[PDB]
């Protein structure tokens, strides 16, 4: 019987695991994207500003 | 008929200004590329003065050099040809205000759009108007009644108090503002003019379909003899974009400075800014924080600082703005709303999922604040919404907490049970406004614990059927919220009795 | 009458400068003409420089010029052919048919830069744009003059719906189509105008029902930052002159962005954002507001949309999401389970799913349908894995009646007569309100799962049921 | 400020808000005055400009300036040139985080972040030093158990680790302090708690005299006097 | 392979990188002082490849149905498609 | 180098270090040429400087030269193009990894990206 009760709370924690793994991946994949486009938009200013200072 | 040909003919006799024809500005464009146009001579223009092109396009001179003057256009560059003739008006940017602009529908300039013919105008003022000092305001101690439940429940509004509505894409913003401009004809409807409040709204960069449906649905609900709408649509150019709502502010701005009290709703200043980075990098001006140049902040600043209270010795006008920031996912942490949050005198932060559970309007509470509102809430709402926001954010502190499945005492499973009566009470479909003694029962019973013994879907007929409950019989203490905004503890147990007697059903 | 000649006095790459003589400039936005050995070469004026000397962008290939040849003017922006004549015909950016058949007699020929149409002249409330698809009739309606969002990559027949939308809206309204092709694969392409010929929507001899825009892909940037617009007045001539409603389909609006920040990065603009052009949202509504119904009647305007490394807060699908009134999505999984077409119920949106747009009735009708399936695929795990031992009879009730629908939103397509033999339906909006309605109410329970795959109607419904009863019996 | 630091010799308050809009106001000009942009977005005179104004703000022999600034962190990057360069001329740091705030613990000061010259065990006393040495070590020890919290919660940990995080949770809510100002948005009177009393409560706080006491009991509270009547109202109310 | 292709032949090319072929056309651009894009790139570097390998294509009966069939190799950076070659 | 191998006719090691800093200082200094700056940072003249250094160092049918380059890697980046370029012009790819060094393990060799052509 507690057998059967670890293994229903085992798969209760697992599933929870999943949901906040879930959660957590949502929000950092909405920082990967704004970290990816200020990266590219940071060096791309450095490009302009190089060729900014031109003769 | 032959009286459109005759009010042009009359025109055409003012058309009288070519025997006074004797323009001290007329100078070549040197170049006109990339929504700029360097103009050499006029050699006593003014700063940031309104010019007019040869092909009818006007444009603001900008920038002035010794040499030439970079002036931008208010249009497309296929008209502008290069070495035309630049008239200058000899004004610095100025638009038509006045009460008859209320029903008209105008371009950035005052020209209207909605074929009705001309403007009665009461006068032309500037746009970059400075922004009233510190003395002739006062602290915000009037109400603004939104109609809608949450946002007169949670975040009251004064009159001039700078409150900002973000969210996201297609998701119920633009709605908000708009019932609100719908509850505005309880009193425009009325006779008193501090109790009136006069909406200009100002869609910028959007659908000419969008605009014109929202326009067909104000006059519908007939808010259009208080309304005037400014557009500044995504085909248009970038500098009127610009520009349109520092015009509105000056309309706003003649509004408040006759006495009167006003609303004005920006919709969006996000595409504003992208109008103005673009401006800025066909300036060739160095780019700051995610490509925009470092004055937007004190671009919209220097908008929104134009919005406040007078002072009795100013006649006690006042300007409230509703500006509407998109965000990108949800994100609180970009650079142009960040300046907002910075400017405004607190947020309506409209959640997505909310939205997509239906929730509609999408508020969430622990986002969404005010600052001075509870200075000017009805004094009625700021009796029986006391304990609200808390046990909102009490539930909502078991609303997480209750997600996994375990069971709880009496205490904190009453704060469930009655904070999901509270979140789907406060659901309210589109154009449906409420009045305050239409918002005083509905909060009276939440707080009450009523609506526990209640179905859960049972709650939305339960408040029409306990308003038209009391529309048909406790009418009289309908007059009594409208008249005194002020409960009593007579009214308070009257209250009690009206509502526990339609809560045995 | 009055040749002005100009000299050509800088080519690079794609920007071409040219000196005129004095008081002979063409405003900017002006067709330029240069006879080359192989043809003529097409510019466009875009910069004013000064000095009578001006900044084009070139439309085709720029090889082996010298600078100070002779520089022919048109005086107007580009001219394209529209009329009758221009349908089933395969054009250019410059307006010349490429099909091979000819030049196109076209009456009238019009330019390429129009204004949108007025504030005044917007109809002020969009009914929904009948297609004769059930899905998309029922779920995600389409505005009369509307945006709509394609999603889905190739293989899930794209094509094949679209064909399909090209006959339904030439059975119902009797409109037609402009298909373009902005940067579209050249094999594609050709695979495509041969299909077309195939199921009968160009007729070589008799009436082709659309007409073809195709700016390849070896076209430089100025080609493709018009194609567009090229497709858009065509669309809006046999909208303005015919009186129709008439649908323009682009793919794709983001290379189409890709060619509008080549072009803005060729002409030594600042780039803006993400290394878009910062002209972006000027660039959009250029396009959009062009797009609308008048009193005249419509252009409604399919579009696909890629998504760009799967972001959404990129400012390209994220300014595109700003004109989309209607999305659809052509998913796998659905085309996946045998399904045509390969409509995703539960993504493909509208702004006009509304009671007050599409009636109470409607509404209430795809809110049942949208929260059925909802439920559906929340049970999709435990059916799987438990069975239909945990559905109550409230459950597997609704398990059964979205299996229902799942079959049940399958149509046969007019185009698919040639690959399946089973012949299209125009299905008709009044028809499939009732139809859901009644699988709603659950008067078809006792009718089998299968009677409902690639139907057309309630009467096909019965017609199906009895057909499957005798072939049982 | 300095006037009436040198001729009056006084003690001078300085409240400045806000420092960032200074070095905005630097930066939005120089793009017009010629400059090549500099990083980000910012003007190149920038730490020479920030020096020159703070180096002004000092406290003499002939008089004291006790200056408070308001520092605007852009978009909460502290990696800002700005903010960066501003703390280097700062005596005592105080960080306030967005999602403290949204934890409803006001004020959202980080309890790590904020530094100080002072803060010495001869300076401010040895047990003082000591109490706010292991606040700052349970409370670090809580943020990195975070992401485990995160993922597996808090039945995934070692007791004297749950021990340790259920006591960093009470501080974390006993940090919060009822404004006299912010009345308005509380309907609560303001606390002016003072020093020892407070290093005593966080004393018994860290000896865990008050582990039996839930979470809430600590939220938004003065003193740990006021805790225990917080507990015991939650006692006679909840039941 | 173009005349190889108009003999109503079949040819396959190999083209073997294209990233390093963009990498010499950046650098011709950049000191030719042409106005850098998306990490420094040309504007016309995707007209580059796409008026190369539409070169290849398979022919009609009429013209004599030769075939050019290419296959070009990408070296991705830390296994990456979105950038921005 | 070249004298050893050719003139000489004579098996020749070969050991460069830095071969980083040839191109870190042709970007030093490539800016204040007068040069539009690149992708990174860099010059524009990477790989044709890098091809033209690398090229010159080879085995020919006159002699044998061995090359060992210990290569700078900036920030443990691979996918910065300076290290990135250089993977072309190498048969015996030999790489350390930090994270491997925290394990105190020496040499700290990434055992998988190591790769040779020599390895058949
Ligand atoms: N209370 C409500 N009742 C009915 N519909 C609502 C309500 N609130 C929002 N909606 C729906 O939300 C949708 C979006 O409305 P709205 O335009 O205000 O959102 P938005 O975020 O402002 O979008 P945009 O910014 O594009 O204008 C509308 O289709 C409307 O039907």
């Amino acid at each position: 019987q507690g057998y059967a009760a670890e293994i229903s709370a085992r798969r209760n924690a697992m599933d929870n695991a999943s949901k906040n793994a879930g959660d957590m991946i949502n929000r950092y994949s909405i920082l990967y994207n704004r970290t990816r486009q200020a990266v590219i938009t940071n060096e791309l200013v450095d490009i302009i500003t190089g060729a900014s200072s031109l003769g | 008929k032959a009286q459109p040909t005759e009010v042009s003919s009359i025109l055409e006799e003012r058309i009288g200004v070519s025997d006074e024809a004797n323009l001290n500005e007329t100078g070549r464009v040197l170049a006109v590329g990339d929504g700029i146009a360097r103009v050499f001579g006029l050699n006593n223009i003014q700063a940031e003065e309104l010019v007019e092109f040869s092909s009818g396009v006007k444009g603001m001179a900008l920038n002035l050099e010794p040499g030439q003057v970079g002036i931008v256009l208010f249009g497309s560059d296929r008209l502008v040809k290069e070495g035309e003739l630049v008239k200058r008006t000899g004004n610095i940017v100025d638009v038509p205000v006045g009460p008859g602009l209320l029903g008209r529908v105008v371009d950035a300039l005052g020209n209207p759009i909605d074929g009705k013919g001309p403007i009665d105008a009461a006068g032309r003022s500037r746009a970059q108007v400075k922004a009233p000092g510190i003395l002739p305001r006062r602290s915000v101690h009037e109400p603004v009644q939104t109609g809608l439940k949450a946002v007169d429940a949670l975040v009251p509004i004064g009159r001039g108090q700078r409150e900002l509505i973000i969210g996201d894409r297609q998701t119920g913003k633009t709605a908000v503002a708009l019932d609100t401009i719908l509850n505005q004809k309880r009193w425009n409807n009325g006779s008193d003019e501090s109790k009136k409040l006069y909406c200009v709204y100002v869609a910028v960069g959007q659908k000419r379909s969008t605009v014109a449906q929202l326009v067909q649905t104000l006059e519908q609900h007939d808010a259009m003899k208080y309304s005037i709408i400014v557009a500044a649509t995504a085909s248009e150019a970038a500098p009127l974009q610009y520009l349109a709502p520092f015009t509105a502010a000056s309309i706003g701005e003649w509004f408040r400075d006759n006495g009167k009290h006003a609303l004005i709703v920006y919709d969006d200043l996000s595409k504003q800014a992208v109008a103005y980075r673009q401006l800025s990098l066909l300036l060739r001006r160095p780019p700051g924080r995610e490509a925009y140049p470092g004055d937007v902040f004190y671009l919209h600043s220097r908008l929104l600082e134009r919005a406040a209270k007078l002072s009795e010795k100013e006649g006690s006008g006042s300007l409230t703005a509703l500006p509407v920031i998109e965000t990108q996912g949800g994100d609180v942490s970009a650079y142009i709303p960040t300046n907002v949050i910075s400017i405004t005198d607190g947020q309506i932060f409209l959640e997505a999922e909310l939205f997509y559970k239906g929730i509609r309007p999408a508020i969430n509470v622990g986002l969404s604040v005010s600052r001075v509102g509870s200075a000017a809430q009805v004094k009625a709402l700021k009796q029986v919404a006391g304990s609200l926001k808390l046990f909102l954010a009490q539930y909502r502190e078991v609303a997480a907490f209750a997600q996994f499945g375990s069971d709880l005492d009496a205490s904190t499973k009453q704060t469930l049970v009655r904070g999901e009566r509270l979140t789907q009470l406060l659901k309210q479909n589109q154009y449906s406004p409420l009045a305050t003694e239409e918002q005083v029962p509905l909060i009276y019973a939440g707080v009450n614990g009523h609506l526990d013994g209640i179905e859960l879907s049972r709650i939305g007929e339960f408040e029409s059927s306990f308003l038209s409950y009391l529309k048909s019989n406790h009418n009289e203490l309908l007059t009594e919220i409208r008249e005194k905004g002020e409960l009593s503890k007579e009214l308070l147990a009257s209250l009690k009795s009206a509502t526990e007697s339609f809560v045995a059903t | 009458s009055t040749p002005i000649t100009g000299k050509v006095t800088a080519v690079i790459g794609a920007i071409v400068d040219v000196h005129f003589e004095q008081s002979e400039l063409p405003a900017i936005l002006n067709a330029l003409e240069i006879k080359t050995p192989q043809g003529k070469l097409v510019l466009e004026v875009a910069q004013h420089l000064g000095e009578n000397t001006v900044r084009t962008i070139a439309m085709d290939g720029t090889e082996g010029l010298v600078r100070g040849e002779k520089v022919l003017d048109t005086g107007g922006p580009i001219s394209v052919p529209v009329g009758r004549e221009t349908l089933g015909r395969i054009i250019n950016v410059i307006g010349e048919p490429i099909d091979e058949r000819g030049p196109i007699k076209s009456k009238l020929r019009k330019p390429i830069h129009a204004d949108p149409p007025s504030f005044a002249e917007q109809s002020t409330s969009a009914e929904i744009l009948e297609t004769g698809i059930k899905v998309v009739d029922l779920l995600a309606p389409y505005a009369r003059g509307g945006k709509i969002g394609l999603f889905g990559g190739a293989g899930v027949g794209k094509t094949v719906f679209i064909q399909e939308l090209i006959n339904n809206i030439a059975k119902a309204h009797g409109g037609f189509s402009v298909f373009t092709g902005v940067g579209e694969r050249t094999r594609e392409g050709n695979d495509l105008y041969r299909e077309m010929k195939e199921t009968g929507v160009i007729n070589l001899e008799g009436e082709s029902k659309v007409a073809l825009v195709f700016g390849q892909m070896n076209e430089p940037p100025g080609a493709r930052a018009r194609v567009a617009l090229t497709g858009l007045t065509i669309a809006e001539y046999f909208r303005d002159e015919e009186g129709q409603d008439v649908l323009l389909f682009i793919d794709n609006i983001f290379r189409f962005t890709q060619a509008g920040s080549e072009v803005s990065a060729l002409l030594g603009r600042i780039p803006s954002a993400v290394g878009y052009q910062p002209t972006l949202a000027t660039d959009m509504g250029l396009l959009q507001e062009r797009i609308t119904t008048t009193k005249k009647g419509s252009v409604t305007s399919v579009q696909a949309v890629y998504v760009p490394a799967d972001d959404l807060t990129d400012p390209a699908p994220a300014t595109t999401f700003a004109h989309l009134d209607a999305t659809t999505v052509l998913s796998r999984g659905i085309s996946e389970l045998g399904i045509y077409p390969a409509v995703d119920p539960l993504d493909s949106k509208s702004r006009l799913l509304d009671a007050a747009v599409v009636g109470q009735e409607h509404y209430d009708v795809a809110s049942k349908v949208q929260e059925t399936l909802q439920t559906y695929k929340s049970l999709q795990d435990i059916i799987a894995i438990l069975g239909m031992d945990e559905l109550s009879e409230q459950d597997k009730l609704t398990v059964e009646r979205a299996r229902k629908i799942q079959r049940f939103l399958s149509q046969p397509f007019a185009v698919a007569e040639v690959f399946t033999g089973i012949p299209g339906k125009l299905v008709r909006l009044k028809d499939t309100v009732a139809s859901f309605k009644a699988v709603l109410e659950g008067k078809y329970d006792n009718i089998p799962e299968h009677a409902f795959y690639m139907v057309g109607g309630i009467e096909d419904v019965v017609a199906k049921a009895e057909k499957l009863a005798a072939e049982a019996n």
